[PDB]
């Protein structure tokens, strides 16, 4: 906020949001993964499980 | 009398060496570079790996 950093590091906390509503097509009882991959470090990936009775807030633990 | 001649062959032995010292001063430039090269070469070789990031995907027709 004060400066333009960008790095993470100790005590910073991010969020990200993947936006796919129109051209991306989700809906109930569907598997699907998410991959990200870092220049540098491990890469991971989230594999979830969307209910079956969508609603404006979703939790998948 | 035997001042005269060993002129002669002082000159000639001086001229050899230094034709012989010419070649020799040519040659070592050339093996110097050689050995230049293969160490820069072989240091190039090492580091120019690649690797493997994420899964392997199959698309079916």
């Amino acid at each position: 906020d004060t400066t333009g950093d960008t790095l993470l590091e100790q005590g910073e906390l991010a969020e990200i949001t993947v936006t796919l509503a129109p051209t991306i097509t989700l809906s109930t009882n569907t598997d699907f993964i998410i991959e990200v991959k870092p220049p540098a470090g491990a890469v991971f990936s989230i594999q979830r499980t969307t209910p079956a009775y969508i609603e404006t807030v979703n939790d998948l633990q | 009398i035997t001042a005269l001649e060993t002129a002669i062959i002082l000159i000639a032995f001086v001229v050899v060496a230094s034709v012989f010292a010419f070649t020799i001063l040519s040659a070592g430039t050339f093996s110097t570079e050689r050995g230049k090269e293969a160490v820069y070469a072989g240091l190039s070789e090492v580091r120019s790996s690649i690797e493997i990031k994420g899964s392997v995907v199959i698309i079916g027709e």
